[PDB]
């Protein structure tokens, strides 16, 4: 049972990254204000 | 252009383990509630 | 005479450093409860810095403990030296930890047989920073799977700064992936080291233990059953 735990748990965590950084994406489109965010897949960038 | 990224960030996310985005919800009830303005009574040119 | 344990400890002042020594043991009659534990360290104020080394070393049946540690003392916050501990357990899985630290950077892990290595390492300079945050895998301890990394990096030119955190899904799916595989490995020597403590007492298993308590439950509740049968039968005699 703990290991089909931490399986699921891969597998959501896995599942879930990829809507996380498309909802950023879309989001950082929104805006183009003088502090500069670059979203990047496992990465960001934040210039200050 | 706001309510276009909004429509954006609605399409682009849903939970993991399901691939059916809320718009269609959205979409279903929007089905009911014409059916119901259909079946109302006193319909209008302004209702369709 | 079944236990015998000395506790010795000695603080002594020879001139210009202290030294400190302290001895413990215990001998009785259980065979994995007994040991020596032994420590020495020299310590040094040089013009009010001080230089430390000391040696900690643990001995017992199912374990020893080694640890080593050098370097200096300036002020409150400047401690430059290295830290390395070695752990040899029959019990268990086998540990060693090094730490390391320089005045321009900061850098330790751990190699643990099941886990792998883990280890971060900090680079600090007035113009750059960087933290690096990585998980080697057990089947590979030649590359660094980055679990996470910052950069920070304020420019030069202009008034602009850069925040950079990067992390690897990789890194984390490949930890989870060991940590679930793991657990089998704790409980098989968890449950062998209980076993072996009840048979270096009894003789017997954890499941040998459990069948005779069953076995003797069995027994008293027979014990129990067959007088309540003959009462019935003293009672209705002495009435008849």
């Amino acid at each position: 049972e703990s290991k089909r735990l931490i399986d699921l748990s891969i597998q959501n965590y896995h599942t879930f990254l990829i809507y996380i950084t498309e909802l950023l994406k879309k989001l950082q489109s929104t805006t183009v204000m003088n502090p500069y965010m670059k979203l990047a897949p496992g990465e960001l960038t934040i210039i200050l | 252009k706001s309510l276009h990224m909004y429509a954006n960030r609605l399409l682009d996310h849903r939970v993991p383990q399901t691939d059916m985005t809320f718009r269609h919800v959205g979409s279903k009830l929007i089905v009911a509630m014409s059916s119901w303005l259909q079946k109302a009574s006193g319909s209008l040119p302004y209702t369709q | 005479p079944v236990y015998n344990a000395t506790w010795s400890a000695s603080l002594k002042n020879k001139a210009d450093y202290v030294e400190t020594v302290l001895d413990s043991t215990c001998s009785s009659t259980v065979q994995f409860l007994e040991y020596e534990l032994n420590v020495l360290g020299t310590h040094k104020i040089e013009d009010g810095t001080l230089a430390s080394k000391t040696k900690g070393t643990f001995a017992h049946r199912d374990f020893s403990a080694e640890y080593e540690e050098d370097g200096k003392y300036e002020g409150l916050q400047e401690w430059e030296g290295k830290a390395h501990l070695n752990i040899k357990s029959p019990a268990f899985t086998d540990l060693h930890l090094r730490y390391q630290k320089d005045k321009k950077g900061i850098s330790t892990s751990a190699a643990s047989p099941a886990v792998g290595t883990v280890g971060m390492d900090m680079d600090e300079d007035d113009d750059f920073s960087k933290w690096n945050f990585y998980y080697s895998p057990q089947s590979s301890p030649d590359k660094k799977l980055t679990i996470f990394k910052t950069e920070l990096r304020v420019r030069e030119s202009d008034e602009e700064t850069q925040i950079k955190v990067n992390w690897e899904e990789e890194a984390a799916s490949g930890l989870l992936t060991s940590l679930k595989d793991n657990v089998p490995k704790a409980t098989g020597v968890l449950y062998d080291y209980v076993n072996k403590y009840h048979w270096e007492h009894t003789g017997l298993t954890l499941r040998e233990v459990s069948s005779k308590l069953r076995r003797n439950l069995q027994n008293n509740a027979e014990w129990v059953y067959q007088g309540a049968i003959r009462q019935i039968d003293d009672i209705d005699v002495r009435f008849q």
